[PDB]
Order: C-alpha cells, then sequence, then structure tokens
C-alpha cells in the first residue's frame, strides 16, 4: 500500500537501461537517410486510426 | 517546474474528495509519518 512510483523504476532495478525499457514496451519506426532527404520504412497495418 | 504539494491540495479541493490513499501517495517526499496524517485529515475536513 506504500507511497507510488514511476513504473519503469523497477525494470531499472531489474537491470535493464531505458534503451532495453523502450526495447521491450515499443515496436520499432526505421527512418533511413538514403542518398539525401528522409525515407521512411512501412507496414501497411501502421496507418489505420491516422 | 516543481513545488511540491500544491498540488494534491489544489487537486484535493476540486474534486472535493480525496480517498484516506489519495494523499498518503500525493503527499511530498518530505512528509512520510504516520502520525502526520492524523492531525491533517482534520485539516483538510473542516475545509471540504
Amino acid at each position: 500500500r506504500r507511497r507510488k512510483l514511476p513504473a519503469t523504476i523497477i525494470l531499472r532495478a531489474l537491470n535493464y537501461t531505458t534503451e532495453q525499457i523502450l526495447d521491450l514496451f515499443f515496436e520499432k519506426v526505421i527512418f533511413e537517410i538514403r542518398d539525401n532527404k528522409l525515407q521512411m520504412e512501412l507496414v501497411p497495418e501502421r496507418l489505420r486510426g491516422e | 517546474p516543481q513545488s511540491q504539494l500544491k498540488l494534491l491540495v489544489t487537486r484535493g479541493k476540486e474534486q472535493g474528495y480525496l480517498t484516506y490513499a489519495e494523499v498518503n501517495d500525493h503527499l511530498p517526499e518530505d512528509i512520510v509519518d504516520s502520525d502526520q496524517i492524523e492531525d491533517i485529515i482534520q485539516m483538510i475536513n473542516d475545509m471540504g
């Protein structure tokens, strides 16, 4: 019943760096700079609800 | 950016009600005491 703490703080105690936590709870979006002037990888289902 | 205790107070007032658990965690990292609460519930209770 103790005082509230930000969730991620437990993961850190499990030896997970911020990069690792992000790697866990979020998918990836690959931004390619190819030739010049940014290109992006697109999973066709990502465009739902936007 | 900061000042802590406002915050539990200002929220406790606008809601009109706060659970006994609502104030405990919303309290600043400064006062953790058990018998601290005893009189302060009487403080918030005469006001809302």
